């Protein structure tokens, strides 16, 4: 049974159970063989010279125990077997190179969306949603590798779901920033509360012919004045969007870094426990 | 069976008059199974998504040229159709007796989506013409600004 | 006979092979020369490649001001990648030669890549700053005076 | 109810060639022996029981046929499908509604919606390789997948309609009165208000007429811009309504698919 | 825009009709009433052929 | 400034049309070569050719 | 060194239950017989040889244990992996740098870079189908794949930086003197091809106002 919790940075405890198919403990009993020096070989023996390590699995320990049980009066005749416990460690290099590192970089790309302009050509949502699409491709890739059990969530799946959630939140935030930045006076009203909170409080906390000609000139001048005031309110809207981007970049960076660090540090303290046994393969 | 419903299930004694009596191929008993597929899984999981995604490519004609997202929509529909083709490629043998019905629809839809991408390219080319680049003739104006709009009941 | 839906039997001879000339042995070899029936690959690979190639050609008719040349060309490349994934399950894995369908696929991918590259070149020319970039005289003489006549491009006025 | 499904799986055992008149079979215990049962990473056996059955056919009254059927009621552990399948679908469903808060002038609404759809299409490989290929019934997870796909398609269609509405101008269309009444007047009355609803010389005479022409031209473009802004306001109101509707429909569909089975499990 | 409207009214009916045709070949595809063409017998337990 | 920008844009248009024709030619030639190589690959008339 | 790897694969053969003192094994020839060997489309046997070995252990100094190990040194034919894996990655790597020739005003820099990354991400599915997945070492093809991916990521990051620099407004952002010295003065030297009644009074003020606004 594969303990999936820290996959691919996982170690397993695979049992090899040997017994007599025919005879009970009173009929046939087991003892461990002894070496040349008389030391009991209570473990899996491995010839060091001929041994070639598995490309993905390193055998860290391999103790053996002779168990006797079912010897009670109600149980009847006693039973016995021999259990070897291969404590094996995965070498996660393939998953690191081919899956985890590219996924980490692609998932880090969404933080770049905060630095793109909140304009038509800025392509903020392009970056965010296409990173999400790449993460879906990585979900397809990882589906072919992870175990299919449900006792716990594997670390690879947990990290992938976490970065998908972070990318979704950053997509929503980018949509909100684009909504705030593109607001026009003709269609939206200038809220003073939000402007004061973001741009003021946050940085501190952080002859009919002659008359007709004159009327035409005055009309052109007033049209230019209206254009300048409209562009000044638009500029205020872009500054508010910029401030929102500035704060939310740091928020998203903290979230991404902290979550990734905790998820991987969970594996970093998942070494094989220091058992009171000699190594399976002597160095 | 979770996928196949038995319609007919006859049993027949077959005797070959041509083969000699001392041949193993003279006689046999054949039990046949005529079985109809239950297409609910394939329907729900491929056909409705594939058909709807293919049909959405017609929406590009209702998008304005100034949106700047017409050919992107059309080529994305083509990409989705390609993904559906990849999905279907794993489920049937590569026989040449006939094109599968879903295969026929996918080929037809992909050809249509390619034509729609070409049409979008041509429409965008027409939209962005200017006096410094192209001459707008009187015949083109007559055909496309007055006659066709009242034929097409355009607003 | 249970006929195969992917193979047609062209020839089916049998021969007795004698030893070349004490431990020597004859053989009876039954040969099957069989032609594949490629309808599946025509439908599922070749026609999509042709369609994608047509779109790659039609990128060059898209005006630069639309801001869509990169989208079309590069998503055509992405579709070709999807079809490479489709072919990965089917093709032989040997290395004595390259299948002609693989050669066609890489030809199409090189075409689409060159389409991307040349569209980038065209966009670079189109959006060039007049104030920052001075037009060389040879560029004028070739691309404004000589070449447009051969391409049937008549500049108004 | 997949992946929250319960399965009753039986194993019928009997003497193939001996009937009950010559060989009789009796269960050793009422239930199967599970003392040495290895833990399963995918299923939990809630109940297990062995029943003996005897069948007598009318044509053979004297030869009863015996069997012992061991049944196992098994509950799937759904965590694997919840993590790998349901949560990505929920994320795509949530992302579907966010297009309606995007401005039309961003030029990214179709990008967002189409990319969500492309993500769903890539996700179809995962769902079909994980979901069983059977037509006995539609799986609950398959129902949720179909719901999500249909509503991204609907969002794309309605977004195209909204974008077409935003770009309408007096040079192309004339605003109907009913559109104005419904969207500019009635709906804001039930909405939180946050959005606004020598003179004989020919050159001298040519200059005068030219400045007059300029004044009239910019007045005309001001009127055209006002009508265009009315169309844009209508599109914005539609976009806010659709944002609310699509978020509510996302929540309602997510509940209506799963909550019945979830409550059934919680109430047992 | 006029070309876009004309292409809509030309292309959408073509795709609808073609899809309907292709799928209607499949919808009304069922096995024949008898297992063997040319043989009226149904090979069913209901229709026993007594000697 | 508009005149110089228009000159650059016209050069871009001319280069685009040149590349369109070049791509048509190269595509047609390469596709025809590959397709003729595929089509003319016929099975052997004789099982044991010389 | 995959797909250009060489593999030395052995076949140790011995009498399982009989030691050398009761059964002796001797190679028929110094090399395995390859006279009837069928050519491979994936490997070329560069070398082959059979060696007899005898081992005496301390616990049994009178029963030598014999074996014959046949080793084959083989070289992989890399044309399949070159055509199907290296050439697409090379195409994506070449297209990565094209973004820096694409102008910012196009509005397609991120389209090109992010879509190249997406194409590479799908080709990762292809590579996982074609390349063997082991963790004993990083294959050369895997080093090239990781190099291409990091190359694309770096291109995306620097492209975002370039876009941010291009769109810097003058009202909000102000040019540092060091930026001007580095990019507008020193660097352009290495290269070239670039450069660098009351109403009458109201009307008068309006005309001067339009001129000042345009200034
Ligand atoms: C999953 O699926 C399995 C079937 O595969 C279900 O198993 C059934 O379980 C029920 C009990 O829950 C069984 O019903 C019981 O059968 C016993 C044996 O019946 C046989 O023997 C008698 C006597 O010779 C015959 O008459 C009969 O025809 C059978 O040959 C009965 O002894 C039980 O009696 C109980 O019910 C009766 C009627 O209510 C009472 O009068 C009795 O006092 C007593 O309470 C009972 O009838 C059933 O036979 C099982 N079927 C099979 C095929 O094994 C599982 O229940 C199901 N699991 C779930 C949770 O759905
Ligand atoms: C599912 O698949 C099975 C096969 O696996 C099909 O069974 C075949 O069905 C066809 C049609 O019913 C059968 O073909 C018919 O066979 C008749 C008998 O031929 C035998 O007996 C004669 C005796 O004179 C011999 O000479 C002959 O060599 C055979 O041994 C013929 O009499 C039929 O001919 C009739 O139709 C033809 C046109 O097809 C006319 O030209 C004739 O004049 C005449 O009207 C006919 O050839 C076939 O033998 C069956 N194969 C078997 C049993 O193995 C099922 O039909 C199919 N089910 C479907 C598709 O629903
Ligand atoms: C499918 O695959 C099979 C093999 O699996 C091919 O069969 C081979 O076909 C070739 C060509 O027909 C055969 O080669 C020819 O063999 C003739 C007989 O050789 C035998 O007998 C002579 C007796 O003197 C022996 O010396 C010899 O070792 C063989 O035992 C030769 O007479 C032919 O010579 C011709 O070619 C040589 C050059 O190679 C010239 O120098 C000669 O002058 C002359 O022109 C020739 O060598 C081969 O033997 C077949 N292999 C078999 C039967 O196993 C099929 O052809 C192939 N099918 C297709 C369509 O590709
Ligand atoms: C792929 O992998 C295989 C297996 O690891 C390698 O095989 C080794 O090949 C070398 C030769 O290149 C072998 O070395 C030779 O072994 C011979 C046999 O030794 C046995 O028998 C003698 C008695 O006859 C015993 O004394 C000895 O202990 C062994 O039991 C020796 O006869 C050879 O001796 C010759 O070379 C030495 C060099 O020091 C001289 O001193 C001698 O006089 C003489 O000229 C030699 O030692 C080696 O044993 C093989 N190993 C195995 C396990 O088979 C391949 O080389 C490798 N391929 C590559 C990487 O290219
Ligand atoms: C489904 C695929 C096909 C879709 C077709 C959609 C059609 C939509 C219909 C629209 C036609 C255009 C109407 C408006 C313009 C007319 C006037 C004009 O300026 O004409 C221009 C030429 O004509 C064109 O530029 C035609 C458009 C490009 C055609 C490209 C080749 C065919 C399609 C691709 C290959 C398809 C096959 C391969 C791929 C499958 C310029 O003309 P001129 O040189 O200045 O000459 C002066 C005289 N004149 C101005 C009066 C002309
Ligand atoms: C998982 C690992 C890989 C993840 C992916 C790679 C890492 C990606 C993440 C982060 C690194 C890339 C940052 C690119 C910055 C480009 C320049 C820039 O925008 O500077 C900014 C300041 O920026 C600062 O004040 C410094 C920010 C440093 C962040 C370092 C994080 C590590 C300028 O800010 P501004 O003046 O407001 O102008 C932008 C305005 N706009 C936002 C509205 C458009
Ligand atoms: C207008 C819009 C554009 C139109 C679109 C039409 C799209 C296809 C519609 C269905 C065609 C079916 C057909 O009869 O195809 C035939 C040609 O098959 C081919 O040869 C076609 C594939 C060509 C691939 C490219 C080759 C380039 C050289 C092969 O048919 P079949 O395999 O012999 O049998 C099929 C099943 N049936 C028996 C029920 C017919
Ligand atoms: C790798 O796998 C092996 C086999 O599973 C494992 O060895 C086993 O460990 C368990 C403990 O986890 C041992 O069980 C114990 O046995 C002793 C008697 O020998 C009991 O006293 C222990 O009782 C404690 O635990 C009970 C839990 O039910 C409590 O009820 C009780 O009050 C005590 O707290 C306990 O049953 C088992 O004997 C061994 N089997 C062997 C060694 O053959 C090994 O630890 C695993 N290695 C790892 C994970 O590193
Ligand atoms: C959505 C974001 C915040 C989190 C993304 C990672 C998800 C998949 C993580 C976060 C918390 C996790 C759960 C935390 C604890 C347990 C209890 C354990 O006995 C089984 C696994 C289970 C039930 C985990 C399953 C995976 C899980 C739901
Ligand atoms: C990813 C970020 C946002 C949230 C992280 C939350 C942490 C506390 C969660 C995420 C995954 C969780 C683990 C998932 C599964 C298991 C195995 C179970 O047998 C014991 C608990 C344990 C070991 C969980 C402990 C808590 C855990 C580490
Ligand atoms: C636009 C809507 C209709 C979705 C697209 C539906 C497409 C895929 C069509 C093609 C063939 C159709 C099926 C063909 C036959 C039947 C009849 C009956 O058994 C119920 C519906 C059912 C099973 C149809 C469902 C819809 C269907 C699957
Ligand atoms: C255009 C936009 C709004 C999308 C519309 C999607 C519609 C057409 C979809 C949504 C759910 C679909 C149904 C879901 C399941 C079944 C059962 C089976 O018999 C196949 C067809 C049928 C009956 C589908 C027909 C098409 C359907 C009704
Ligand atoms: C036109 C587009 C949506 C392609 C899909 C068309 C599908 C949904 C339509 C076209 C014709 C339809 C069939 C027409 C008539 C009947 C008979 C009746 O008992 C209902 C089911 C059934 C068998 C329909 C199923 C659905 C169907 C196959
Ligand atoms: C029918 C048998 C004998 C084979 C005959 C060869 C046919 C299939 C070949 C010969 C030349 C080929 C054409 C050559 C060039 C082009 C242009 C390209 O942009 C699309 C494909 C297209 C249009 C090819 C289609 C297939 C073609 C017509």
């Amino acid at each position: 049974a594969v303990e999936v919790t820290y996959f691919p940075f996982d170690w397993q405890n695979c049992s090899l159970i040997f017994r007599s198919q025919t005879y009970n403990a009173e009929e046939v009993e087991f003892t461990f063989a002894v070496d040349n020096d008389g030391k009991t070989i209570n473990k899996i023996d491995i010839d060091t010279e001929a041994y070639t390590e598995n490309g993905e699995w390193a055998i860290d320990f391999c103790p053996g125990v002779i168990r006797r049980h079912h010897g009670g009066a109600t149980d009847g005749p006693g039973e016995t077997d021999v259990i070897y416990s291969l404590i094996i460690r995965r070498k996660p290099l393939f998953y690191v190179i081919n899956i985890i590192v590219p996924c980490v970089l692609i998932s880090g790309l969404v933080l770049l969306a905060y630095f793109l302009p909140a304009q038509a050509g800025g392509q903020k949502c392009t970056v965010s949603i296409n990173v999400l699409l790449a993460q879906t491709v990585f979900l397809f890739l990882i589906a072919q590798k992870i175990p299919e059990t449900s006792l716990s969530v594997p670390l690879l799946g947990r990290f992938l779901i976490f970065v998908m959630v972070v990318a979704t939140l950053i997509v929503m935030n980018c949509v909100i920033v684009l909504n705030v930045s593109q607001r026009t006076p003709t269609t939206h009203a200038m809220s003073p509360r939000l402007r004061h909170v973001l741009l003021e409080l946050l940085p501190r906390l952080l002859a009919p012919e002659v008359r007709c000609c004159v009327d035409a000139v005055n009309f052109v001048a007033e049209s230019t004045r209206d254009q300048e005031a409209t562009g000044e309110e638009v500029s205020d809207w872009v500054r508010m969007g910029n401030a929102l981007d500035n704060i939310c970049f740091w928020a998203a960076l903290v979230l991404f870094s902290v979550g990734s660090s905790l998820i991987f540090l969970g594996a970093y303290f998942n070494r094989v426990p220091d058992l009171p046994y000699a190594p399976c393969i002597q160095p | 069976n979770g996928e196949w419903e038995i319609v007919h299930r006859p049993a027949r004694v077959n005797v070959d008059p041509r083969a000699p009596l001392d041949s193993p191929s003279r006689q046999d008993i054949t039990f046949y199974l005529i079985i109809r597929r239950k297409p609910l899984f394939y329907i729900i999981n491929i056909l409705v998504p594939c058909v709807l995604i293919s049909f959405m490519v017609n929406l590009v004609f209702y998008l304005p040229a100034d949106s700047g997202e017409k050919t992107s929509v059309a080529i994305s529909v083509l990409l989705a159709q390609s993904v559906f083709l990849l999905l279907i490629s794993k489920r049937l043998p590569a026989t040449s007796m006939a094109i599968p019905l879903i295969g026929k629809f996918l080929l037809f839809g992909m050809v249509l989506v390619t034509m729609v991408v070409v049409i979008c390219v041509i429409v965008l080319n027409i939209h962005f013409r200017t006096p410094s680049t192209h001459v707008l003739s009187e015949g083109v104006k007559k055909l496309f600004l007055e006659t066709l709009p009242e034929l097409l009941h355009m607003s | 006979f249970i006929e195969n839906g992917q193979w047609e039997i062209i020839h089916k001879p049998s021969r007795l092979i004698q030893p070349p000339g004490e431990g020597q042995r004859q053989e009876v070899i039954f040969y099957l020369i069989i032609r594949r029936k490629p309808l599946f690959y025509l439908v599922n690979v070749i026609a999509p490649c042709i369609l994608i190639t047509l779109l790659a050609i039609f990128v060059f008719y898209l005006p630069p001001d639309a801001g869509e040349k990169m989208g079309l060309s590069i998503f055509a490349l992405l579709t070709l990648t999807v079809f490479l994934l489709l072919l990965a399950d089917k093709v032989p894995e040997t290395s004595l030669s390259v299948p002609i369908i693989i050669k066609y696929l890489m030809f199409t991918m090189v075409l689409v890549t060159f389409s991307v590259i040349l569209s980038v070149v065209v966009l670079n020319l189109h959006h060039r700053s007049p104030h920052t970039h001075q037009m060389p005289l040879w560029v004028r003489q070739i691309f404004i005076h000589k070449l447009p006549l051969y391409l049937r491009l008549k500049r108004p006025k | 109810h997949f992946p929250f499904d319960e399965q009753n799986c039986s194993m019928k055992l009997g003497t193939w060639t001996y009937d009950g008149s010559v060989v009789a079979i009796n269960p050793e215990s009422d239930q199967p022996d599970l003392s040495n049962f290895m833990e399963s990473g995918e299923w939990v056996i809630k109940e297990s029981r062995g029943w003996k059955h005897s069948v007598t056919y009318s044509c053979c009254p004297d030869t009863p046929y015996l069997d012992i059927t061991y049944h196992f009621v098994m509950q799937r552990l759904p965590l694997y499908f919840i993590v790998n399948v349901i949560i990505p679908c929920l994320l795509f469903s949530f992302l579907t509604g966010l297009v309606f808060y995007l401005p039309t002038d961003s030029g990214e609404k179709m990008t967002l919606s189409i990319s969500v759809l492309l993500s769903l299409t890539v996700f179809l490989l995962v769902i079909v390789e994980l979901i069983p290929s059977t037509s006995s019934a539609v799986p609950l997870i398959g129902k949720y997948m179909l719901f999500t796909m249909v509503f991204v398609i609907a969002s794309i269609i309605i977004t195209v309609i909204v974008i077409n509405t935003h770009h309408r101008s007096p040079s192309t269309h004339v605003m109907p009165n009913w559109v104005r009444k419904v969207f500019i007047d009635t709906i804001p009355n039930i909405m939180f208000f946050s959005t606004m609803k020598l003179i004989k010389h020919p050159e001298v005479k040519s200059a005068i007429e030219g400045i007059k022409y300029i004044a009239e031209t910019m007045k005309s473009d001001q009127e055209s811009n006002n009508a265009a802004a009315e169309w844009k306001y209508v599109a914005m109101v539609m976009d806010h309504i659709l944002l609310g509707v699509f978020m509510l429909v996302c929540i309602i569909g997510t509940l209506a698919v799963f909550a019945g089975r979830l409550i059934e499990l919680n109430q047992q | 825009r006029t070309v876009d409207r004309l292409c809509l009214f030309v292309v959408t009916p073509v795709m609808v009709v073609g899809t309907a045709w292709i799928f209607l070949q499949g919808v009304y595809n069922q096995p024949p009433p008898q297992p063997f063409p040319g043989d009226p017998y149904s090979y069913n337990v209901q229709d026993k052929r007594f000697i | 400034h508009d005149a110089l920008k228009e000159d650059w844009q016209f050069v871009a248009m001319v280069v685009d049309r040149l590349f369109l024709w070049t791509f048509i030619i190269f595509t047609s030639v390469g596709t025809l070569v590959i397709f003729l190589d595929a089509t003319y690959h016929l099975p052997p008339p004789d099982p044991f050719p010389s």
